[PDB]
This record gives C-alpha cells, sequence and structure tokens, in this order.
C-alpha cells in the first residue's frame, strides 16, 4: 500500500528542483518588493 | 581656594577615564564654578595621544 | 555635464536606436512585445541545438534543442511579468506602466514561442 | 538616521565641528566651560557615521558620541 | 543677514565634463547646488575628478550629494579664502538653503542657536541596556 | 666616541650582539658535547 | 619495565636501528677515497653515531616497541627508578635560568623608572647598569622569595587601572 | 638656455655619530622619542620616505642619489 509508483522520481525531482523553486522565487521576489499601503 | 594645589599629585577616580587609579600632576584649578575645573597632566598618553584632561573636584584625590 | 562622446552622442547611432522596437513610441506595448519576442526567440534556438547534450543525435538534436529554447522563453516571460509587478505598483510612454508592461510580457511569450517554433520549421 | 549626542564634558574646542565633513555639528553659547561654548548636533539627518568628530575630540572619554542607526540615502552616503 | 535666494542662471566654471557627475538620482530625489564669488579666474579641483577654471564673479556648480558640496567648500575656503554657500534642490522646483544655516559658519559660535542633542551628563552616567528594554524599538541608553 | 658607543647601546645593536653571543655559546656547547638528551 | 617499556640496552629494535644508520653512512663512504676530505667527514659522523647509541644505552633510557628512547615525567616514577635526569632535573634547570632572565629584566625596569626619562632608557640600553644587574641575578630565588614575604612583590589593587564593570 | 654643467655644494652635511644615537631625527613627529610601542614601527616605516621628511626637492634628490 505504501510503495510509491516506480515513476515517482521522474515527476517529483523536476517538480521540487525546477518548478517549485521557480514559483517560490517569484513569490519571494514579489513579496519583498511589495510596497506598503 | 578650591581644589588641590598646583603641581601636586592626585589619583583619578573616574571609571571611564584612561587614567583611572593613576597619578597625575595638577596644572590648574578653575575658580569660576565650571563643571570640571581641575586640570591634570599625565606622563603616559592615552589611546588618542592626549596627556591632559579635566576632572571634577570629587573625581580626584590626593596621592594616597 | 556628462562627458560628451561620439558613442554617447552621435547622429547615426541615435537614429538606429530610435527605430528599435524598445524605443519606437506610438506602438502598442503588446505589438512591441511580439516584435521583440520574435527576434530573441529565433536566435535562442541556435546554441541549444548545436551544443546541447543531444547535439550528436541525428534527428533528436533539432527537437531537443528547440524544445529547450521554448522552455527558456517561458522562464524569461515570467521574469518580465514579475518585473512589471514590482516596478510599477502606483510615464510618458505607455510601456512603462503596470497596464503596459503586463501586455508587453504577454506579447513576448507569444512572439518568443512563435520565433522558437519558426526556427524549428526552418531546419525541418 | 544616526544618533549624535554631546555630553557635558565638552570644553568647546570646536574641533568636532571643523572635522565634520557634512556640517552636522555647530557651536552654541554655554556657561558650563571656560570657553563658554558647547557643541551641538542640530542636523543629524545628514550624518553619515564617519566618526571624524570622535577622532577630533580631546576630552577623555569622548564628549561627542555617534551611535549608528537606521540607514537611508543620506546616511548611506549615496549619490545614486 | 537674510536667507539667500538661488539664481539658476548663474554662470558655471569652465569645465569639459566627466563621468563622475550627476546620475538619475538628481532627476528623481534631489541634488545640490553650490555658489560663490571669485575674485579672479583660477584653476581648482573638482571633487568628482578633474580640474575646472572658475570664472571671475559668480560661479555655480551642481553635485549629487551634500558631502561633495561641502568638500568643495573646504577647498575654496582654505586655499582661495572664498565664502561659498550651497542649497538642496528638489525635482519639484523647491530650493532649500543650508551651510551657513544662519549665515555664520558653524565653527564660530553665534548667539541665537539652540543646543540640540546635548546630554547634561557624562558618557559614564548612562543607564544599563536592561533598563531601556522592551521600549518598543531598539533603543540605546544614550537616547533616553 | 661617546655617541658611537651610544649607538652600539641601541636596542637592535644590543640584541644582535646578545643573541650572537647566546647562539655562539649554545653552538659551542653542542660542538663539544654532541647529542645531549638526558642530563646523566 | 615501566609502562611495558624495556631498557634500550636490552632492546632488539634499538640495536637494529643503529645498524641501519651506520649502513646508510657506509654506503656513501665507498664512493670516495680512503683519506679524502669527504671520507674523513663521513667517518667522523659514524663515530658520533656509535657514541650516541652507546651513551643513550649507558644512560639507562627506556625504549618502546619502536626502539626509540622514551622519557619519564612523573617525579615519583623518575626518582623511584633513576630517571631523574630525563625531565625532573632539567625541570629545575630551566626554571633557574628562566627566573634569572625574568628577574634581571624586572630589576632593570624598576631601576630606570626612577630616572627622568624612562622611555629613552629602554630603546637605548644602559649597558653599565645592565651588566651590574646581570651578575646579581644569580641569587634571584633568594631575593625573589624575600620580596614575596615582605609584601613588596605585588602592587596594591588600588594602584592598578581597570576598566568599568 | 641653462648650460649643462657640474654643480655641487661643499660640505653640505657633517659626518658625526651624534644622530646615530638619536633615533627618529629625520622626522619631526618621531624626534621626541617613544611613548608607545607604535613609535618603534613608525621609525622603520618612514625611514626611507624622504619626500615626507622635507619639502625641499634638492634635499630629497641628494638622499636618493646616495641611497
Ligand atoms: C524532510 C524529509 C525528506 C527529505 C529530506 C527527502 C528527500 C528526498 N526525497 Mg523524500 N519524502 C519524504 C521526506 C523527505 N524526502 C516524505 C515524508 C515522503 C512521503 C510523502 C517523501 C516522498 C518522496 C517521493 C515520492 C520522492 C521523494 C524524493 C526525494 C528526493 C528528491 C526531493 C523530492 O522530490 O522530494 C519530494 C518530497 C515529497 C513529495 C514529500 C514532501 C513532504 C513535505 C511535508 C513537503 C530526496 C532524496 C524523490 C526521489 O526519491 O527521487 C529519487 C521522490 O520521487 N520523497
Ligand atoms: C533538479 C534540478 C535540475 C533538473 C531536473 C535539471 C534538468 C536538466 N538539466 Mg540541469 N541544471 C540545474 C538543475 C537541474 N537540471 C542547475 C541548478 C544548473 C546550474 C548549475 C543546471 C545547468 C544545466 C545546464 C547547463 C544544462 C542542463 C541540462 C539539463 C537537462 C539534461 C538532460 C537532457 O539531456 O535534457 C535534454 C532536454 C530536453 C530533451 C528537453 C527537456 C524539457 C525542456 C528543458 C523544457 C520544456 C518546457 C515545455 C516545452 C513548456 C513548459 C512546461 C512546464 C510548464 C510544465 C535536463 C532538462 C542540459 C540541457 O539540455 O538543458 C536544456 C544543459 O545543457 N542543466
Ligand atoms: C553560441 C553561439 C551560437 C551558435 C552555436 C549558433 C548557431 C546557429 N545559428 Mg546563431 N547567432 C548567435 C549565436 C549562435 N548561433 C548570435 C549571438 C547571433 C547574433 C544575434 C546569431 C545570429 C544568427 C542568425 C542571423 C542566424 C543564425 C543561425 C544559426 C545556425 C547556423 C547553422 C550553420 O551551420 O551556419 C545555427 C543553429 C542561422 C539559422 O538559424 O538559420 C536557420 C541564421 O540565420 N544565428
Ligand atoms: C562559461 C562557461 C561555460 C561554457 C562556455 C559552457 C558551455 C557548454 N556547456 Mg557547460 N557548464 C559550465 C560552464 C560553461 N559551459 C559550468 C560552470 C557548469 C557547472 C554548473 C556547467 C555544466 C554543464 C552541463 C551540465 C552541461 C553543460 C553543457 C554545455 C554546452 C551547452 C550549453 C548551452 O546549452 O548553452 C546555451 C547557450 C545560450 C542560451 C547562449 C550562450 C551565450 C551567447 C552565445 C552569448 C552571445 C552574446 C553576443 C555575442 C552579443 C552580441 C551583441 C551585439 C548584438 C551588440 C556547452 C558546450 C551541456 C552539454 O551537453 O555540454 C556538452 C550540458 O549538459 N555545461
Ligand atoms: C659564545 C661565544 C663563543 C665561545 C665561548 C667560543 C669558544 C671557543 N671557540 Mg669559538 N667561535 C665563536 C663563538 C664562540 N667560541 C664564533 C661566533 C665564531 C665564528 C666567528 C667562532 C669561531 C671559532 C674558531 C674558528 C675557533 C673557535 C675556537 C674556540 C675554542 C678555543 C678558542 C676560543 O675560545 O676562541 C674564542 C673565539 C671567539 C669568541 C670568536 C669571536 C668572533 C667574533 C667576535 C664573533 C673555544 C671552545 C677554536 C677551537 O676550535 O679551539 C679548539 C677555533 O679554532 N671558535
Ligand atoms: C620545546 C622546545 C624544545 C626543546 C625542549 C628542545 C630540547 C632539546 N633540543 Mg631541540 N629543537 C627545538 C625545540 C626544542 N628542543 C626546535 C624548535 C628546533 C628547530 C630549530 C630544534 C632543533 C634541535 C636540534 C637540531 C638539536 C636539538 C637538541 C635539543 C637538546 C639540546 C640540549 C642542549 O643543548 O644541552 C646543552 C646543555 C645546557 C646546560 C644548555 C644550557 C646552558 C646554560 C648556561 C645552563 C645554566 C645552568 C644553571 C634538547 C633535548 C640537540 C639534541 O641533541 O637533541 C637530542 C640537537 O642536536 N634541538
Ligand atoms: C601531575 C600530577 C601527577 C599525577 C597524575 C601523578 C601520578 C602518579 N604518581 Mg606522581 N607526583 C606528582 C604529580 C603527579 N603524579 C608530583 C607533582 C610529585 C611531587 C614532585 C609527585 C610525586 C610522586 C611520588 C613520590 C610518587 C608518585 C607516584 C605516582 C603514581 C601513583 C600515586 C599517585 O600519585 O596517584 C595519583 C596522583 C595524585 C592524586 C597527585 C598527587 C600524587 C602525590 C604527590 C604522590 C602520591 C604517592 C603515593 C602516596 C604512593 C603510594 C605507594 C604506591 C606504590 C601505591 C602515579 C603514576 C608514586 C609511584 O611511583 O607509583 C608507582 C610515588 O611513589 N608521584
Ligand atoms: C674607514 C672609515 C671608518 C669610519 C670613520 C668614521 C669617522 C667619523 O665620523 O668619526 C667621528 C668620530 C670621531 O670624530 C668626531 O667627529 C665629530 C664631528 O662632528 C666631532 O668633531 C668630534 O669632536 C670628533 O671626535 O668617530 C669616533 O669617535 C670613532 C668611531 C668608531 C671608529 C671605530 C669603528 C669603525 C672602524
Ligand atoms: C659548560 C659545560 C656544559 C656541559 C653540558 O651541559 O653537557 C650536556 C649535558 C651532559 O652531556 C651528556 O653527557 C656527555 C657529556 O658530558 C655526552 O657527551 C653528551 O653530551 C650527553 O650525553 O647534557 C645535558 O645537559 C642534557 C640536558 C637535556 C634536557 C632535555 C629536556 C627534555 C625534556 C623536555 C620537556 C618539555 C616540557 C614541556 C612539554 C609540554 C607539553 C607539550
Ligand atoms: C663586544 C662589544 C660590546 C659593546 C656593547 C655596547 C657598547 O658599546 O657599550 C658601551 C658601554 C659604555 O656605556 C655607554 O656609554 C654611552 C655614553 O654615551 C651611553 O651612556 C650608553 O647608554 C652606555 O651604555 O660599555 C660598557 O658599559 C661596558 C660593558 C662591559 C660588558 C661586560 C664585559 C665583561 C668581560
Ligand atoms: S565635543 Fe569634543 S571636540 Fe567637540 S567642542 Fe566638545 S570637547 Fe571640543
Ligand atoms: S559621524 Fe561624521 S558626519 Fe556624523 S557628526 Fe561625526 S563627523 Fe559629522
Amino acid at each position: 500500500p505504501f510503495v510509491p509508483p516506480s515513476w515517482a522520481p521522474s515527476v517529483f525531482v523536476p517538480l521540487t528542483g525546477l518548478v517549485l523553486p521557480a514559483i517560490a522565487m517569484a513569490t519571494l521576489f514579489v513579496y519583498i518588493e511589495k510596497e506598503a499601503p | 581656594e578650591v581644589g588641590p594645589k598646583r603641581g601636586s599629585l592626585v589619583k583619578i577616580l573616574r571609571p571611564e577615564s584612561y587614567w583611572f587609579n593613576q597619578v597625575g600632576k595638577v596644572v590648574s584649578v578653575d575658580q569660576s564654578g565650571v563643571r570640571y575645573p581641575v586640570v591634570v597632566r599625565f606622563e603616559n598618553q592615552n589611546y588618542a595621544g592626549v596627556t591632559t584632561n579635566n576632572y571634577a573636584l570629587d573625581e580626584v584625590v590626593a596621592a594616597k | 555635464g556628462m562627458l560628451e562622446t561620439p558613442v554617447t552622442s552621435a547622429p547615426i547611432v541615435a537614429t538606429y536606436l530610435s527605430n528599435l522596437p524598445a524605443y519606437r513610441t506610438g506602438v502598442a506595448p503588446v505589438l512591441r512585445g511580439v516584435e521583440i519576442g520574435l527576434a530573441h526567440g529565433f536566435l535562442l534556438a541556435g546554441p541549444f541545438i548545436k551544443l546541447g547534450p543531444l547535439r550528436n543525435v541525428p534527428e533528436t538534436a533539432e527537437i531537443a534543442g528547440s524544445l529547450s529554447a521554448a522552455g527558456l522563453v517561458l522562464i524569461l516571460a515570467l521574469c518580465l511579468s514579475i518585473y512589471g509587478s514590482a516596478q510599477f505598483q502606483s510615464a510618458r510612454d505607455p510601456l512603462f506602466s503596470a497596464d503596459g508592461w503586463s501586455e508587453f510580457a504577454a506579447g513576448f511569450l507569444v512572439g518568443g514561442e512563435a520565433g522558437v517554433a519558426w526556427a524549428y520549421v526552418c531546419t525541418q | 538616521a544616526h544618533i549624535v549626542k554631546i555630553y557635558d564634558t565638552c570644553i568647546g574646542c570646536t574641533q568636532c565641528v571643523r572635522a565634520c565633513p557634512l556640517d552636522v555639528l555647530e557651536m552654541v553659547p554655554w556657561d558650563g566651560c571656560k570657553a563658554s561654548q558647547m557643541a551641538s548636533a542640530p542636523r543629524t539627518e545628514d550624518c553619515v557615521g564617519c566618526k571624524r568628530c570622535e577622532t577630533a575630540c580631546p576630552t577623555d572619554f569622548l564628549s561627542v558620541r555617534v551611535y549608528l542607526g537606521s540607514e537611508s540615502t543620506r546616511s548611506m552616503g549615496l549619490s545614486y | 543677514w537674510t536667507v539667500p535666494t538661488l539664481n539658476p542662471d548663474t554662470p558655471s566654471p569652465i569645465f569639459g565634463g566627466s563621468t563622475g557627475g550627476l546620475l538619475r538620482k538628481a532627476q528623481t530625489e534631489e541634488f545640490y547646488v553650490i555658489t560663490w564669488e571669485a575674485k579672479k579666474e583660477q584653476i581648482f579641483e573638482m571633487p568628482t575628478g578633474g580640474a575646472a577654471i572658475m570664472r571671475q564673479g559668480p560661479n555655480l556648480l551642481k553635485f549629487g550629494k551634500k558631502e561633495q558640496c561641502l568638500a568643495l567648500t573646504t577647498q575654496l575656503r582654505n586655499k582661495f579664502k572664498l565664502t561659498p554657500c550651497f542649497y538642496r534642490v528638489f525635482p519639484d522646483g523647491k530650493v532649500q538653503y543650508l551651510h551657513p544655516a544662519d549665515g555664520v559658519y558653524p565653527e564660530k559660535v553665534n548667539a541665537g542657536r539652540v543646543g540640540a542633542n546635548q546630554n547634561m551628563r557624562r558618557i559614564g552616567q548612562n543607564v544599563n541596556p536592561i533598563k531601556v528594554k522592551f521600549s518598543g524599538r531598539m533603543m540605546s541608553p544614550a537616547e533616553i | 666616541m661617546k655617541d658611537f658607543t651610544t649607538y652600539l647601546s641601541t636596542a637592535p645593536v644590543i640584541a644582535t650582539i646578545w643573541f650572537t653571543f647566546t647562539a655562539g655559546l649554545l653552538i659551542e656547547i653542542n660542538r663539544y658535547f654532541p647529542d645531549p638528551l638526558v642530563f646523566s | 619495565d615501566i609502562a611495558g617499556l624495556t631498557p634500550c640496552s636490552e632492546s632488539k629494535a634499538y640495536a637494529k636501528l643503529e645498524k641501519k644508520e651506520l649502513k646508510t653512512l657506509e654506503k656513501r663512504l665507498k664512493q670516495y677515497e680512503a683519506d679524502s676530505a669527504p671520507a674523513v667527514a663521513l667517518k667522523a659522523t659514524m663515530e658520533r653515531t656509535k657514541a650516541r647509541f652507546a651513551n643513550y644505552a649507558k644512560a639507562g633510557l627506556l625504549c618502546g616497541n619502536d626502539g626509540l628512547p622514551h622519557l619519564i615525567a612523573d617525579p615519583g616514577l623518575a626518582l623511584k627508578y633513576g630517571h631523574a635526569g630525563e625531565v625532573f632535573i632539567p625541570t629545575f634547570g630551566f626554571l633557574y635560568v628562566a627566573g634569572y632572565i625574568g628577574y634581571v629584566g624586572r630589576q632593570y625596569l624598576i631601576a630606570v623608572k626612577g630616572e627622568a626619562k624612562p622611555t629613552d632608557k629602554e630603546i637605548i640600553i644602559d649597558v653599565p647598569l645592565a651588566t651590574k644587574l646581570a651578575w646579581q641575578g644569580a641569587g634571584w630565588p633568594l631575593a625573589a622569595v624575600q620580596e614575596l614575604q615582605r609584601g613588596t612583590l605585588l602592587e596594591k589593587e588600588e594602584n592598578i587601572t581597570v576598566s568599568p564593570r | 638656455a641653462k648650460k649643462v654643467k657640474i654643480a655641487v655644494d661643499r660640505n653640505p652635511v657633517e659626518t658625526s655619530f651624534e644622530k646615530w644615537a638619536k633615533p627618529g631625527h629625520f622626522s619631526r613627529t618621531l624626534s621626541k622619542g617613544p611613548n608607545t610601542t607604535t613609535w618603534i614601527w613608525n621609525l622603520h616605516a618612514d625611514a626611507h620616505d624622504f619626500d615626507s621628511h622635507t619639502s625641499d626637492l634638492e634635499e630629497i634628490s641628494r638622499k636618493v642619489f646616495s641611497a
């Protein structure tokens, strides 16, 4: 029941190494630059 | 008539002074009621190269 | 004032820059985005195809290189978009505004990907 | 903006005012010293924190003190 | 003594120009203007680099930050024995005058000045940092 | 001659003579008593 | 013996070490003449090598499995088994010289503090005074102790400057 | 049209060991003697900085030539 599929690394490695960092950097860059009301 | 005699040796009691617990020679004592009338000269300079400083009456005591 | 120099102040140089899409005012920001995106997108495919990890494969080299050029254009489009968000939060040219830059970034994505696709068609 | 404080051990030598490269300090009348003048810091918003004033003060310990604080275009000494 | 009014049409020294001049800050935040009278045409050193010739009579220069203006003021006073004064100019057109704030250079004591940031105690009589803790912000014992 | 002997009394000159003497004594002792490891 | 060590005179590895060093010297010797300058120098080295290994064995040192002398530092073990000359005796040899040097320097420093310009007496040494103090330092342990008992060795706490606390 | 010629001054300086016994003689600042160990380093650092000992170009040149 626990064993993940044999293709899990193919999806999660690019996802956590290329995709989430891109969204995280965009989120952080916008946040720090945001001006107070 | 106020302060130690000119040329006498006094011991400094200002904790923030470079010469705390050290002996210096009195150069002059102002009689105008200023905050720090006593002028003392030292034979060893401080970190800025100065060898003289002004002290209040209660910050200086006679040698011993 | 500033140190005058032919490079900084020359007639021939000034005219050339004034005709570039970036400096050509009077054009909608979206259209300027497409014009700029196409030029960079077309060039971006070159180095990936010739020097990529799959460069020596006969037919896969063209596809892999162009597909990586398309990816880089997508990343650049994100950079353009977030730059507008940070820079323009509150003047003569419409481009340098929150509304203008958002259109500019969208045009770059459309033009850039079209240029990458157009470059691929040239090969095959 | 930095914080600059003048303490009552000032002897009114004026060396801090001359040393300051941004005209932050000035001399004002006083009755607490022989020179009858004291240093003042009316324009600390222009202070950059060089501490040239502290280098120039003869009194021991210093009579002028600079406490580096919040940064800004002026205090960070930027021309851009 | 009254606050001088800046004259934007004042002639400027004979200077070729350099890359050490004003930047985009002058157009968005502020810049500084220094003016003085010259007895005779002479060569002086620009704080931004290079040499300039001052015209006889009024002269005017623009600098990017205050320290540059007061650096030139020191040179003019010490060597040429002149009496320059400089302003702060904002992009909106407002002009603020300073140095000399009251017309007399700060090194010389003048009546009418009000002491600022003067503590009537020694450095050694400040309170301990614990006694100024949780005061809403990082505060030194010297501030209180 | 008084000034010259004063020059020889300066710190660098004294140290050179003193260490030259000190080194020479140690070198000579090890020349006549080679390889000392234990007082014995 | 002590700590599992054995006397170097009875150590097999110690004896083998001497042969190795002499063999190395002999190998270089046979490429020269009988009484040439290089040959004489090499023979002199071999004599010192043989003397050194005899002296250490004669001194009754202890050798480990490495076949090299080891020294005993505990005073009780040293005096118990006659190893006082390794560390114990040299300990009091050094302290006498170290105290001699330090005591002589302290005497000179006190002597010039009374002069008008002490600083000029430090860069420019007063050689006649220094030689006088150099000889009188031989009795420093006696003089040092008497100062301690009379209470003039240390300054008063009230005459020493300290930082705010 | 200044002619090219040999030009010297006779006995400009006296040969004595007096100044060998007065460290720092070359500089006004160090001539007073030491008060802190910083003086010792300043003596060696500024020994050959002729241009700062005197403002006379002729005196500087003569030291360079003999050094
Ligand atoms: C975990 C992080 C990570 C991952 C997963 C990758 C993955 C990859 N890297 Mg590496 N790289 C990384 C971090 C990473 N890198 C970092 C941190 C650096 C800097 C030190 C580099 C520097 C680097 C270089 C310099 C190169 C690579 C290359 C590669 C490729 C090698 C395999 C190959 O033959 O691809 C072949 C690739 C393809 C056949 C195409 C794959 C898909 C493309 C790239 C994107 C497609 C996008 C799609 C069309 C539209 C968007 C979809 C999206 C929204 C879901 C592969 C795509 C090589 C390459 O070929 O890059 C292009 C290459 O030259 N990387
Ligand atoms: C600067 C150093 C350098 C260089 C020249 C290269 C070069 C290369 N690397 Mg390597 N690499 C480097 C450092 C470098 N690498 C480092 C430090 C690492 C460790 C992190 C790696 C890790 C790495 C990996 C993992 C891989 C490579 C690969 C490659 C190849 C393809 C790269 C690619 O797709 O670029 C794409 C190129 C561009 C998008 C453009 C490049 C810049 C252009 C040409 C500038 C042109 C400017 C122009 C002249 C200006 C004109 C102005 C005018 C109009 C006014 C290529 C041979 C890949 C391969 O397969 O190699 C065989 C691969 O898989 N590299
Ligand atoms: C640096 C600390 C230190 C240490 C760890 C040791 C350790 C040792 N010493 Mg040594 N010793 C030292 C310093 C030290 N000593 C000093 C400074 C002196 C005075 C100069 C001595 C004088 C001395 C003597 C006279 C003797 C030892 C002995 C010993 C051994 C057993 C007793 C002992 O001292 O127990 C642990 C150590 C301590 C708690 C510190 C104080 C030790 C005192 C000074 C000596 C105790 C001797 C003991 C009563 C002997 C009883 C008979 C024994 C066979 C059981 C042990 C290897 C004995 C020995 O040779 O055993 C084989 C022995 O007879 N030591
Ligand atoms: S703060 Fe120091 S330098 Fe300034 S006037 Fe007072 S004593 Fe003089
Ligand atoms: S720190 Fe610098 S700018 Fe500030 S008052 Fe002191 S000298 Fe002037």
